[PDB]
RNA sequence: CGCGGGGUGGAGCAGCCUGGUAGCUCGUCGGGCUCAUAACCCGAAGGUCGUCGGUUCAAAUCCGGCCCCCGCAACCA
RNA sequence: CUUUAAUGUUUGAUGUUCUAACGUUGACCCGUAAUCCGGGUUGCGGACAGUGUCUGGUGGGUAGUUUGACUGGGGCGGUC
RNA sequence: AAUUCCUUGUCGGGUAAGUUCCGACCUGCACGAAUGGCGUAAUGAUGGCCAGGCUGUCUCCACCCGAGACUCAGUGAAAUUGAACUCGCUGUGAAGAUGCAGUGUACCCGCGGCAAGACGGAAAGACCCCGUGAACCUUUACUAUAGCUUGACACUGAACA
RNA sequence: GCUCGCCGGAAGACCAAGGGUUCCUGUCCAACGUUAAUCGGGGCAGGGUGAGUCGACCCCUAAGGCGAGGCCGAAAGGCGUAGUCGAUGGGAAACAGGUUAAUAUUCCUGUACUUGGUGUUACUGCGAAGGGGGGACGGAGAAGGCUAUGUUGGCCGGGCGACGGUUGUCCCGGUUUAAGCGUGUAGGCUGGUUUUCCAGGCAAAUCCGGAAAAUCAAGGCUGAGGCGUGAUGACGAGGCACUACGGUGCUGAAGCAACAAAUGCCCUGCUUCCAGGAAAAGCCUCUAAGCAUCAGGUAACAUCAAAUCGUACCCCAAACCGACACAGGUGGUCAGGUAGAGAAUACCAAGGCGCUUGAGAGAACUCGGGUGAAGGAACUAGGCAAAAUGGUGCCGUAACUUCGGGAGAAGGCACGCUGAUAUGUAGGUGAGGUCCCUCGCGGAUGGAGCUGAAAUCAGUCGAAGAUACCAGCUGGCUGCAACUGUUUAUUAAAAACACAGCACUGUGCAAACACGAAAGUGGACGUAUACGGUGUGACGCCUGCCCGGUGCCGGAAGGUUAAU
RNA sequence: AGGACCGAACCGACUAAUGUCGAAAAAUUAGCGGAUGACUUGUGGCUGGGGGUGAAAGGCCAAUCAAACCGGGAGAUAGCU
RNA sequence: GCUUGAGUCUCGUAGAGGGGGGUAGAAUUCCAGGUGUAGCGGUGAAAUGCGUAGAGAUCUGGAGGAAUACCGGUGGCGAAGGCGGCCCCCUGGACGAAGACUGACGCUCAGGUGCGAAAGCGUGGGGAGCAAACAGGAUUAGAUACCCUGGUAGUCCACGCC
């Protein structure tokens, strides 16, 4: 069974990256809430 | 030509391939070829705008000159090439001043003959000139719609448009559907119909013969579900409806000619 | 069990709905036409209105019971 | 009052012609090495087309809902 | 007959025996000609029927070989559970009783077994019905609506006939 | 440590992906491991990743994304031009041995190579966002010639062997060698060169292209392997020497021939068919704008520079993904001995393991298997499951048919080993010798050696000779669907769907239609022999009657009829 | 040449059995079907919730689908338990 | 070997002989516009159909398809079937004239092969008129016949089949 999560570093950052979020207004709405909870891990990055 | 393949296998016993032993088996001209990526129904928005299109084989785009603007230059035909993007074959042509260009090949066009454009050319299938210097009743093709565009009508295999009459700056044409259309007389045409007339006789045979071609399987509405198609429904092939398209507009009898800006050019509708 | 429809000259069918008077075709009897039959033309008779009661001035007719016949329903587990 | 004849006038329904509005997913040149676009000559149509507003018709493509109850279980029939 | 309710209709063939199968008869409840009809070689992890070959599937199981089951040592769960000094029968009863009544019987307590019961355990029944519940879908249910289409007004003007 | 057993086209050795110190070492055993544990991927401490040639970054580009202006849209935002990113693509350059507790085409030893800066010298015209060439390509099939690699032989070293033989047709072990450079083969491709002119390539061109001529018959280009060299070098069986008894130092013979042979290489070839098979840049080359005693270009030589980042270990699994040290899934390369068609399979080499609960009993019963008298589907919903058939060559093969098939139909015969034909044949390869030559990696000629089917006859062992693994059940009737193909991932794989074909109808291109408030795209850089919709669904014989109800289309006169 | 045949790797999942608090939240075992094509597969993108996709089952869209998940309307409403 | 067999060569004649490619007018149907009015069409009689939305009729223009009045004749050609408006190109056969030439090359012919009207069939176009099937209206005892109003396949063409 090919479990529903075949890992890929490159694809992760092309769809969940930091700068990937800074693209649209909706993305900046994400980090708004992320910093709202004072979460140390803003987004999956390196 | 027409050659029935021997019934050696299920899927081959109905294949009739067109044999045209005049096509150059060599490699097509490099400078006259550029790429044309596939999209298969997808568009700007990425939706499947048009169904049953995709997959298929890879094919490089050919530059066919419809304008043929060069005047007073004889053209020695080089060879007949095969064309994926068009049902009509293309003839590699060499001008007198040494330029290689492609043209849609008429009926009697062999490897090496001559053609010429402008209003100095007489009547030989392949000659190009405005229809205000043409004999009334000539069989032509690659006729254009606007003075200088290049060509829009009569381009497929075995297609020919018969010039009915000529009144001033308007030529009474007869398109292939038989729909009389008055086009501006300042439009360039090409004598002689397109050959390759055995194209109709070609019968694929295999479903794969359509798959590598570029088509995609069409599913009937009588099998689908009401949520996906207006026909569907029922446990046992029920119909009871007026056959309509996947988008509600009625078919099998529904005229959709609403142009208004070109109504003046249609003498009689196609019949 | 329940719903709807029908039963009218010898046969096949109108008429009923909006109650008093019954029609068409065929068929039968009789005549003519022909050597003769059929066909055709002409003339006429023939209907307990399935069955009984009730209501009404009056019942094929309106209603109900009964009999026969036709179609539908005779179900979901 | 009816039938009517000419003129002045008043809007309206068509026909054809015309070019400035406008359309131009025609050609050419330039911005510009750029099949986008904008503009300038020219060509082709033409007061249409297309669009805004109001309105008749169509419309299960789509949306929101309705689709009675009693009933020797409900349904059917029947009934209120 | 993928269709025939009645019906396993009737005749003939295959079996000693045939509600199936095969070929015909037409009384087709309710086949039928692109919501295609009748045939059709080949193909088919397709359906039904039959024969040969070969076998434990069967008459009826018998034995042997390995891993568990079993014993010892180490580690060590789970479903479930009001409380139990937790017997059979006859009757009674929210109507099929281990517990009430009557009577009979039975030393206390383990392990391996087997599953008739404890209407055993698991899923606040999927069946039926209800709620002036929801959700999708249908159309000649009601009212609206995108789209399409019609005419007028405006962008939109000059002329004569 | 000694035996046994297991995988071995993997349960092996390494990379990409993806984890992130799990790698190595010492120490410790509470917690972690379904058991103990001085063991360990557990805790604690220390060490380890060394690059101009590997990869990435970088030069360039596709699908596609963002997108100066701009078009459009309540706003957000959407789209798109020039550009700019984005590889799974293309583009410069290193191989061998040794060395560590762990890393090495990275360090060391030896031997080569690439791209630029700068300087000097001898010469010469150079020169873009522009042109041309090149880059640059499909599938399948067949074939020649080699290599990886392996066996045998020769030679070299050792032994002659605890039970009968073994100094000989005996046994075991080794017999390894690259990048580059030079010559430039098998084989493949293309006719070279010189002169003139030109509406052609946005401009221009000496580059390309076309069109006329002359001379001669070759030249040029591409190209595995071999042969030399690289190397009187390294490695090297086995000894010689010290043992912390793990290993280290030193020394060291042979190192060739032949045959067989890849899916690797030539091949990014050739033939053939069709469904007709990226782009750009590096490179090469030509000019414009211009600069010219220059700057620069070409060639040689010297020197300098080649940065940044990853580099440990696992990588078909106890380290990724499945909550677990989980019988699952994971792309790619190399891939030997024997039989065998084969990467199947059985047994083995290299290499890596015995799967982290065992000791007894051998009960019923349960799971995986073997065998079974007589009979043979009598079982049952049903021949479900097992059983049996199963290879190659040859003999031979029906109804029907679209004349391809059906078909490997069905049904049978011979298969071991040895000898003889023949001190192992046909066939294949091919040294030496001989001759010639436009002289080399040449061609005829010649045939040793080596390798090696199969057929025929005879003899002989056994019940059985495709003796194991492996390896079709077949025939007859017939429904349905043509067929290969597709689907309910996780109860339905079929007659359901798709299918080429046929039919109707829509559409004259700013086409219909679809997405989208719009712009703009798809359709299609296609255009009626085209495209969209629907229905049926190979082929063959055919496809009747109805225009009432409903829908569509045509004609609009009249009645009715909103806005104004 | 072939949507050709037999048959590994490979892809899929028809039959039977084991398993069902399993070794595993669909696998193993012994047989199967395709296996040069309508093929399989890696890397990298595009299409998105009344929308996407679909050789069309109302199957698939992170083990969940006749309408995904998450937050907020919302302590929605419940004549019912 | 010689010719009275047959065949060939030199010159002309008539001809719907065949194939391919163009061309013309009359006539019919269809469409649009102008003039114009209640019938038109049809038969043995009648009716369906067509028409007051204005047909038919008449005139003008245009697009189509097939067949070719008169000449035309028991005339001509060809093996037969069959073939006729005109023209061009390619081309077969028969006949007559006066001679020459080869020297029996002749005749027929199971099997075999080829041609072959119409109807019919397939693939692809064309579609005016005519008209199976079918439909309506009459006639009729019945009329799925004869009559009339329409009308698909076919009839035409290129390539094959029978």
């Amino acid at each position: 069974m090919k479990r529903t999560f075949q890992p890929s570093v490159l694809k992760r950052n092309r769809s969940h990256g930091f700068r990937a979020r800074m693209a649209t207004k909706n993305g900046r709405q994400v980090l708004a809430r992320r910093r709202a909870k004072g979460r140390a891990r803003l987004t999956v990055s390196k | 030509a027409v050659v029935k393949c021997k019934p050696t296998s299920p899927g081959r016993r109905h294949v009739v391939k067109v044999v045209n032993p005049e096509l150059h088996k060599g490699k097509p001209f490099a400078p006259l070829l550029e790429k044309n990526s596939k999209s298969g129904g997808r568009n700007n928005n990425g939706r499947i705008t048009t169904r049953h299109i995709g997959g298929g084989h890879k094919q490089a785009y050919r530059i066919v000159d419809f304008k043929r603007n060069k005047d007073g230059i004889p053209a020695v035909v080089e060879r007949l090439e095969y064309d994926p993007n068009r049902s009509a074959n293309i003839a590699l042509v060499l001008y007198k001043d040494g330029e290689r260009r492609y043209i849609l090949a008429p009926k009697g066009l062999k490897a090496g003959d001559q053609i010429q454009s402008g209003v100095d050319a007489a009547i030989k299938p392949g000659n190009t000139l405005p229809m205000r210097n043409i004999p009334v009743g000539s069989t032509v093709h690659n006729v254009e719609m606007k003075p200088g565009k290049g060509g829009q009508l009569a381009r497929s295999a075995g297609t020919y448009v018969q010039i009915v009459a000529r009144d001033g700056a308007y030529v009474t044409l007869r398109l292939r559907s038989g729909e009389m259309r008055k086009v501006e007389a300042d439009c360039r045409a090409t004598l002689g119909e397109v050959g390759n007339a055995e194209h109709m006789l070609r019968v694929l045979g295999k479903a794969g013969a359509a798959r590598w071609r570029g088509v995609r399987p069409t599913v009937r509405g009588t099998a689908m579900n009401p949520v996906d198609h207006p026909h569907g429904g029922g446990e046992g092939r029920n119909f009871g409806k007026h056959p309509v398209t996947p988008w509600g507009v009625q078919t099998k009898g529904k005229k959709t000619r609403s142009n208004k800006r070109t109504d003046k050019f249609i003498v009689r509708r196609r019949s």
